[PDB]
């Protein structure tokens, strides 16, 4: 039954999506979180030189990917082709939830129709708007949360549960990048079993804060 | 449609084998004219025998072809290769060569072997004729893999090996048979090696002619004496 | 296109990039002494400052025409990375005023790399042998080296084949 | 042309002049203006009987004056005429004005005798003809249309559908302009015509 | 086995076995349910929390169509928004060839007629979603339910999910008791909390009065409202 | 792959439409369709096993035109499927021809329909035996039947649904022992319901049956109240 | 994708699978006389309720052409569309009359083929005895198989009791047949053949004769001809029965 | 004009058991004269078409009528009739009638069963003007016209036939200024074919 | 790839072909029942052989000489061997229901030049340059010949030695290929006395 992206097995799964999830647990561990104000993206690249992590799609937002690159690149023109058409034809910021949204129903198009695959990459969406700050997750089945942070990619279960009891400190960081980025890059920490100026990559974008990328010596007040 | 792991094709060589399974069909080309022949296969009583066609088909007024094979087949390459015969003369205002028709015909049915959605044709041709302006015969045979080649006798269908082992050692190369009559006994003689006939005479000048059964009466009157 | 259970989907080109150019090198492999050895062009220009040593034919060619529509669309010379994603193993080297020399082997630049059936040890050889300070001189004898256990970028020259019998002689 | 359609009390008549011109030249003398649609379905003017026959096979049933009307219509109206006959459901007379619209009527008249017939069946035609009335009215509208408009000429042709029974068609119904014989005979003697080449054609 | 490995295929028992594996696809959703009242509908759902880290309020699973129409679905939630855009474009299709809003057993059959093509040939899959969708148009308030089969009914309320046996033993009895909008989104919120046995509830409906037969949430007081109620 | 697919098995079957053809059954409700002097009356099981069902959406009785009405056996989905299809082909057949499509016609398209999805291997059949009723302007009363292998035929009086054999026994027996000879369409509905009742051996309330009427110039469905009135005649 | 394919013994199966369909048909004939053809079938029924005269297994497919299958009846009832179709599109729009018996089976024979070679269609499962005249060949009789294969007969039968139809027409048949005698012939073939009750009813014969300019529909245009196809009638088959 | 730029005309005659069909063989670009051997008739068997009008559709139509009546002949293994060739040459100019060739064709021969004369021809509604006497075609039509209308009688003999037919074609030639260098006149009859070249005026 | 490898079969059982490039010309040469009765010009410039299927070698030369022609309609040059034989190479690429069992020697002249070219195509769509080159059955015996027999340092100087070592690794019709379009095909005569000497 798992052969193709169409069978239902008897259970009521469709097993082409349940192993494209998986294939994000092969990928490096990516963390997001945010408050009000600021939202930041934190990812451990691996190498040789280490691929970078983070995308930009716009000075109000951007994102991070776990899993297969191709398709990040794929989904992400994809996004800039829609911000585009936005500023276009209504020269409006696309809201970071229709974002979210097309990125959803662009995504479950191929977990039903024949010939295609799921796209086996997760990625997190970072923006800033007039709702303030936001925070996505997106997974190849299409399923999109908005979510004050999250961690997806191998062993991100322990960023995520320092996120969960992190929580009532860091949605009180208003008007302070730099802590947010250091509460980020704390939770990523726990997902190691280390981290370097080149390892290590961050994003931040928020109220004053056009979405921005650390690299190399930029990142390195925060390790 | 697809290539054995020997790199034979399985579905043409099928099609070669349902050929095998067709009726006979021989042709012997002598220094003037080309003599095609078939058994009738009219055993049966209510059969309507005037009506029921020749295995020969014109092509065009120089040009006729016989097969072996599926009926069905062959009605579609015999329509496309008249089609074409009568495209080249609106194209270039010249008769189609029995060349040019061979390879149009060649060309067909390698098509079906090739392309993906549809099976070859179970059907081997001998295709004979004059080319234009012209007085030397041609005789020719394609098959479903698309490949043809050019013959002074040939057979096709069932018990063709029989008839060919014996138009090989009665067919002369050096002295090829010198006139109509010589033709129609030799195409005669190996059809009657299988245990009535229909004969069919291309000559120059797009001359086509059915040979009467009263006609092949007398040659198989004269080869059955000869017999004894 | 289709997933495996555990979420993955179902001749030796080495190359060294330095800071005053990027050497690619191969071993041609001819089968007989007949093959015309000119015809062997296991390493092709993509651009001015662009080459690669290796379908191949094909995607060589759509590589070549996005570079050459990037140069016409923009009067400039495409990035290396970009080219990568816009665009056998592959040791893709080119120069651009973004981040200089590069090579690329889903692409990963490297500082050095191999690919082939000798990959597996020449990793380890480059390993020990790469460092930084590598002149073009040293990156070359360095390139055949590890071959025996060529092309180059530069700001001067661009992309070129190369003299071979000369730096041979040198080893 | 002058083609007038009459509806009487059991059917319908359409009669049609036979000439047909080439701007002042009479091309045809004899030209049948009445078709067939199907076999109780004319049609008159100034593909559909196939596609009617097909849809009579299709359906097993007998075409409808009306189906040959849309389709008629349809197909002009894609890319004048009197459709007449009678069906299942009485006997009906249709004009197509051939950009798309069409109307009914009790009487009716086409081409450049139009004014010329109609004058004849505005004076003479009346509720309840019989099919004798019905057809001698027709005749008499087509001869005015032949005898004052230069455009009409020769014969009249004349088809009768009634509804009870299969539809008579009145090839040559009234032939009025029969040519009187010639003064004298212009048969040349042989050997008139001088000849270069003389030869057999093999056909 | 062996004649449920495609879409197009009957079995033996003229059965459609994909169908039936989408309805257990189904069955693995939240509990959504939907109440028809006097003059309107209520649509209510049971969102898990998967986390803490969940923005509480924000990840809404009630879907409105044009403006009259309200589309509730449990099981593959990505399949039902596929569906509610197609009933959106098919809405505004017929709001663009008719000005007037299109009515609500016109959509449901719109909506039924592209689930069931799904059903049909072998190179697409059938909607793993149950939808539970209605509204008010001219002719007062509809309840409809799909199926993965394509099947829909009129309802005069409906449950789907894994709670749907549960959820539907209390609106068995709603119908036998009686219920007005305002009673009506108490006795969902009432409906959800049962069948539930963390979450968020979400509410929502569409009634000529209340709304003038516009579907619009359940929000602030008149959800705490409800939430206290089902707590009662 | 014979059985899964639309070809021939070495028996010369279909497999694939014959197990169309059991999907009919599986909505297990039974239905009757009699012609009177002048009208066709039609009779359907309407069983509702969940008591939230608003019934008065519970119907497999289509009017598919002004003049033609359509039931269907089989599940609803296909059934939709189909009713939708011979709408769109009943107005399409008044736009070219200019008059209603007879009933007759209607079954011939739907058939040829039904016939082309058994040809076609992409397609599947539908498991729907549709049901066409009406009042032809020139053959009168007529009922025509179209299964899902895509033949069809023309009915005095005909039954489908599990139970079908025992139905056309008793109709088969009023045949012989008398179309249905009656003055008004409600006593030939009110003896289609009796005949119902009788073959299947169940009293029915207005809740239990859909009844669809064909009259010259009007295909109609009967509401419950209609039928509590035909039931309450039937009582008498 | 083909769907009809040769095996390794040069068959091709789904036409053997089709042919087989073909042999379970119902019993259907047709003879050819010096005057006419006749062509014959029995009608089973689905039920006694149903009523089979709205179901004719012989039709007209041109005025002077008529076909009866022995098969899938949907098989045939499409494909007399078709042949109807380009009999008229592809023939008589184009030359002004309609085709000769030759003619219109080389085309139905093509359709037929075309469905054998075609990927993703079955065969057609049924096969037909096409009965027509024309001026030039005159009365000709035709069967066609489901692979597009057709053969002129004298006489012959398809479905399931063929060969003993066969067996029994190839005693009867003669020439200097005249029609009656072809259609006595018929009658006593088919009677032979069906088990069940044997009436005009449960009858169908149709014959290809003399023209019948009454059935023309109109009078008036000397040069048409009147169809050469007619069906007999219930009673007129009954007629013949109580002289058998 | 298109029918105009090169001339010619065409006229075909019954006769008691034979046919005539007789041309002009001048071809010219408007006033030049460019070649007095462009023959305007072809047969296709026993039937014979002449075709006046665009020199470019005569020579187009010439060879797709030879193509179709080589396929009909050997697919239904007989020549095809006068008749069936009318109807053929009517659908073939209609299968173009958007975009239309400038031609009038004339069709001549003898039905080989029944064995008697057919002549037809074809005007610009499209419609077949099958004739008893005599169909005219080209430039002359007029000229001819009057010319064929005083010659003509029933029953002529062929030789009587070929004097009629060739002083009508010479009579009208010589008053139409782009006819003319030479004719060829056809006599058709159930055995054999006579080709004549004319003597005439040769400016 | 599996059916390209399977038309590499059908390639190695079809009759050998074999061509060698000299000083000025290329020479072709190829291996050619009772009752019965290779080297097919692109242009004016260029031959194409081939060995494998003979059915699918003609839609190949027919498209090879589609091209040659719409080349010089388009562009007024004539196409060059290389040209040529990338589009060939090309045309093999795209078809792998089945591939082409076809592999083909192009050799010829490029326009108004007069190095000699030799190329070969097989049907995974791979081409490359040789100075002597053999396809078809049997046809790494003959190859291995070759190997040893022709000089890379000193190849044959004449169209006689050309036709010889020609001759000899086919131990027949030959082909010969010079320069403005000359393309001869040898007499049976004159390969016969090739032959005996």
């Amino acid at each position: 039954y798992d052969g193709d992206t169409v069978t239902f097995s008897p259970t009521g799964r469709l097993f082409q999506v349940e192993y494209a999830l998986e294939a994000i647990k092969q990928g490096s561990v990516t963390v997001g979180l945010r408050s009000n104000t600021h939202a930041v993206l934190v990812a451990l690249k691996r190498n040789s030189s280490y691929q970078k992590k983070i995308i930009k799609c716009d000075e109000h937002m951007g994102l991070s990917l776990a899993g297969l690159a191709p398709d990040a690149r794929v989904l992400s023109n994809y996004l800039r082709q829609q911000c585009n058409y936005s500023s276009l034809v209504f020269n409006r910021k696309l809201a970071v939830e229709r974002a979210g949204h097309l990125l959803c129903d662009k995504a479950q198009k191929n977990t039903q129709s024949y010939g295609g695959r799921p796209y086996g990459v997760g990625l997190l969406i970072i923006g800033y708007d007039k709702s303030g700050a936001h925070l996505l997750e997106f997974q190849p089945s299409g399923n999109v949360t908005e979510l004050y942070g999250t961690a997806i990619g191998a062993r991100s279960q322990g960023a995520k549960t320092y996120l969960e009891r992190t929580l009532d400190t860091f949605i009180k960081i208003d008007g302070n990048p730099d802590e947010l980025i250091k509460a980020g890059v704390e939770a990523i920490s726990q997902s190691l079993r280390s981290l370097t100026v080149d390892n290590l990559s961050i994003a931040i974008v928020g109220k004053d804060t056009p979405f921005t990328i650390y690299d190399g010596e930029a990142v390195a007040k925060y390790i | 449609s697809i290539f054995s792991p020997d790199g034979h094709i399985f579905q043409v060589e099928y099609a070669l084998e349902a050929v095998k399974r067709g009726t006979c069909a021989v042709g012997v080309k002598g220094k003037n004219c080309v003599v095609l022949g078939c058994e009738r296969r009219s055993t049966l009583k209510l059969q309507d025998t005037r009506i029921t066609p020749s295995k020969v088909s014109k092509i065009d007024s120089h040009v006729v072809l016989s097969f072996s094979g599926l009926n069905a087949d062959s009605r579609i390459l015999i329509e496309k290769a008249r089609v074409e015969a009568q495209s080249h003369r609106l194209t270039l205002e010249d008769p189609v060569t029995v060349e040019y028709l061979t390879r149009y015909v060649a060309g067909v049915q390698q098509r079906y072997t090739q392309s993906g959605g549809v099976r070859p044709f179970g059907v081997s041709t001998l295709i004979a004729g004059f080319d234009p302006r012209d007085d030397e015969p041609k005789l020719y045979q394609t098959e479903p893999s698309g490949i043809y080649s050019s013959w002074s006798a040939q057979t096709i269908g069932r018990n063709s090996k029989t008839v060919r082992e014996f138009l090989e050692k009665n067919y002369d190369r050096k002295e090829p048979p010198a006139t109509v009559e010589e033709c129609v006994k030799l195409t005669v003689r190996s059809l009657l090696e299988v245990v009535n006939i229909e004969i069919t005479v291309v000559k120059p000048d797009s001359d086509i002619v059915a040979l009467s059964s009263e006609e092949i009466n007398q040659y198989v009157t004269q080869i059955e004496q000869e017999k004894q | 296109s289709t997933f495996s259970p555990e979420g993955r989907l179902f001749s030796t080109a080495i190359g060294i990039a330095t800071k005053e150019g990027v050497v690619l090198g191969v071993e041609k492999r001819a089968t007989s002494p007949l093959l015309e050895s000119d015809s062997i062009e296991k390493i092709v220009e993509i651009d001015r400052h662009i080459g690669c040593a290796m379908d191949a034919r094909s995607m060589i060619e759509h590589a070549r025409t996005a570079a050459v529509t990037h140069n016409l669309y923009y009067d400039e010379d495409i990035n290396v990375e970009s080219l990568t994603q816009s665009v056998v193993a592959l040791l893709i080297a080119g120069h651009d005023a973004d981040d200089g020399y590069q090579l690329f082997h889903t692409f990963y630049r490297y500082n050095a790399k191999a690919i082939g059936s000798g990959s597996e040890g020449a990793q380890a050889e480059l390993l020990n042998e790469w460092h930084s300070s590598l002149t073009l001189k040293e990156a070359e004898l360095l390139v055949l080296k590890i071959l025996k256990q060529l092309s180059c970028i530069t700001k001067q020259d661009g992309f070129k084949i190369y003299k071979t019998a000369e730096l041979i002689k040198e080893l | 042309t002058t083609i007038v359609g009459v509806k009487f009390n059991n059917g319908v008549v359409i009669a049609a002049d036979t000439r047909s011109t080439q701007g002042p030249i009479v091309a045809d003398k004899n030209c049948a203006k009445l078709h067939r649609i199907s076999p109780k379905i004319w049609c008159a003017g100034a593909l559909i009987g196939s596609n009617i026959e097909l849809h009579s096979l299709y359906t097993s049933r007998e075409p409808r004056v009306v189906s040959a009307l849309q389709m008629l219509k349809q197909h002009l109206f894609k890319y004048y005429l009197i459709v007449a006959g009678v069906d299942p459901t009485g006997s009906h007379l249709f004009s197509i004005h051939a950009h798309g619209s069409t109307d009914v009527g009790y009487y009716l008249s086409l081409g450049s005798g139009s004014l010329a017939a109609m004058a004849v069946l505005e004076s003479h035609w009346k509720q309840d003809l019989t099919k004798e009335e019905a057809i001698k009215l027709a005749s008499d509208a087509i001869q005015a249309g032949i005898w004052n408009d230069l455009g009409s000429g020769s014969n009249v042709d004349v088809c009768v559908m009634e509804i009870g029974k299969d539809a008579e068609y009145l090839r040559n119904y009234l032939t009025p302009n029969v040519r009187e014989e010639k003064q004298k005979s212009y048969k040349f003697p042989r050997g008139t015509t001088a000849v270069l080449k003389e030869s057999i054609v093999n056909i | 086995t062996g004649y449920d490995l495609s879409n197009s295929v009957f079995s033996p028992d003229g059965r459609n076995f994909q169908v039936e594996y989408a309805v257990k696809a189904v069955e693995n959703g939240t509990t959504s349910i939907g109440i028809k009242c006097n003059d309107g509908v209520v649509f209510a759902v049971e969102k898990l929390i998967t986390s803490k880290l969940l923005v509480p309020q924000k990840n809404v699973k009630i879907q409105v169509v044009d403006r009259h129409i309200g589309c509730v679905y449990s099981g593959l939630i990505p399949d039902g928004r596929h569906l509610v855009n197609r009933g959106r474009e098919e809405a505004a299709s017929f709001k663009k060839l008719y000005k007037t809003p299109i009515p609500i057993p016109a959509f449901a059959d719109r909506l039924g007629q592209y689930v069931q093509a799904h059903t049909l040939y072998n190179s697409v899959r059938p909607f793993g979603v149950s939808t539970i969708f209605g509204g008010v148009d001219k002719n007062g308030a509809h309840l409809y339910m799909l199926e993965p089969s394509g099947s829909y009914w009129g309802y005069k309320g409906a449950a789907t999910g894994k709670g749907r046996q549960s959820a539907k033993a209390e609106l068995e009895k709603l119908v036998d008791h009686h219920l007005s909008a305002r009673e009506a989104v108490k006795q969902a919120a009432k409906i959800i909390y049962l069948a539930h046995e963390d979450f968020e509830l979400e509410i929502s409906w569409c009634s000529l009065s209340e709304t003038n037969g516009l579907h619009k949430f359940v929000k602030g007081d008149l959800l705490q409202e409800a939430i206290d109620f089902a707590q009662k | 792959y014979d059985r899964h697919i639309t070809i021939f098995s070495p028996e010369g079957r279909l497999y694939q439409v014959e197990y169309a053809f059991k999907a009919t059954n599986q909505t297990n409700i039974n239905s009757l369709a009699v012609r009177g002097k002048d009208c066709t009356v039609v009779i359907s099981q309407k069983k509702v096993p969940d008591k939230l069902l608003d019934p008065t959406t519970v119907s497999y009785i289509f009017c598919i035109s002004r003049t033609i009405g359509m039931v269907v056996n089989g599940p609803i989905p296909d059934a939709r499927n189909a009713a939708l299809r011979a709408k769109a082909e009943a107005a399409e057949f008044r736009y070219k021809y200019g008059y209603d499509m007879p009933c007759d016609v209607l079954a011939k398209r739907m058939a040829n329909l039904s016939q082309i999805y058994t040809q076609r291997a992409y397609m599947r059949p539908l498991g729907v035996i549709l049901t066409f009723v009406s009042v032809d302007e020139e053959l009168g009363p007529s009922i025509y039947k179209t299964d899902p292998a895509g033949y069809y035929v023309g009915y005095k009086a005909t039954a489908t649904g599990p139970k079908q054999q025992e139905i056309t026994t008793n109709l088969e027996n009023h045949f012989k022992k008398s179309h249905i000879n009656e003055e008004s369409w409600e006593k030939v509905v009110e003896f289609a319901i009796t005949h119902m009742i009788d073959a299947l051996g169940t009293e029915f309330s207005k809740n239990d049956l859909e009844v669809g009427v064909a009259t010259k110039d009007k295909f109609f469905t009967l509401s419950a109240e209609n039928i509590e009135e035909r039931l309450v005649a039937i009582a008498e | 994708f083909s769907l009809t394919t040769f095996s390794p013994s040069g068959k091709l199966g789904q036409i053997d699978y089709a042919l087989t369909a073909v042999k379970q048909g119902v019993t259907s004939l047709g003879i050819k006389a010096t005057n006419g053809v006749v062509i014959a079938t029995e009608k089973k029924s689905s039920s006694p309720l149903a009523m089979s005269e709205t179901l004719s297994k012989v039709s007209l497919l041109t005025p002077d052409i008529g076909a009866v299958y022995s098969g899938m009846g949907p098989d045939y009832r499409v494909l007399v569309d078709k042949s109807r179709k380009v009999a008229h599109t592809s023939y008589k729009r184009i030359y002004g009359e309609y085709p000769p018996t030759k003619l219109l089976v080389s085309e139905v024979a093509k359709i037929m083929q075309e469905a054998t070679q075609s990927g993703g269609v079955r065969p057609f499962g049924v096969s037909l005895l096409i009965a027509g005249h024309d001026e030039f060949n005159g009365f000709s009789l035709y069967q066609v198989d489901p692979s597009g294969s057709y053969f002129p007969w004298k006489a012959t039968a398809i479905g399931k009791g063929s060969v003993a139809a066969k067996t029994f027409l190839e005693k009867r048949w003669n020439d200097e047949l005249e029609l009656e005698d072809a259609i006595h012939i018929a009658l006593l073939t088919l009677k032979e053949s069906v088990e069940g009750e044997f009436n005009g009813d449960t009858i169908e014969l149709a014959i290809i004769g003399d023209e019948n300019p009454d059935l023309l529909g109109y009078t008036g245009i000397p040069t048409d001809k009147g169809p050469r196809f007619r069906k007999l009638t219930s009673q007129e088959i009954n007629d013949r029965l109580e002289a058998l | 004009d298109p029918s105009s730029i090169n001339g010619g005309i065409v006229v075909a005659m019954t006769g008691k058991d034979c046919v005539a069909i007789a041309c002009d063989l001048r071809l010219g670009s408007q006033s030049l004269g460019v070649s007095n051997k462009f023959e305007k008739i072809f047969h296709y068997g026993h039937v014979f078409l002449g075709i006046t009008g665009l020199a470019t559709d005569v020579t187009t139509l010439n060879e797709m009528f030879r193509y179709k009546t080589n396929l009909y002949k050997l697919k239904e293994e007989r020549a095809i009739e006068p008749e069936t060739f009318t109807q053929l040459v009517s659908s073939s100019l209609y299968e173009r009638r958007f975009g239309p060739y400038f031609v009038g064709p004339v069709v001549a021969g003898i039905n080989s069963k029944s064995g008697k004369p057919f002549i037809a021809g074809f005007d610009l509604i499209g419609c077949i003007d099958e004739a008893k006497d005599f169909i005219v075609s080209g430039t002359a039509s007029d000229q001819l016209f009057g010319m064929c209308e005083s010659l003509y009688e029933p029953n002529l003999e062929p030789e009587d036939l070929f004097e009629t037919i060739s002083q009508a074609l010479l009579n009208a030639a010589d008053r139409d200024a782009l006819s003319g260098w030479g004719a060829v006149v056809y006599i058709i009859k159930k055995d054999e074919v006579v080709k004549r070249y004319l003597k005439m005026r040769q400016d």
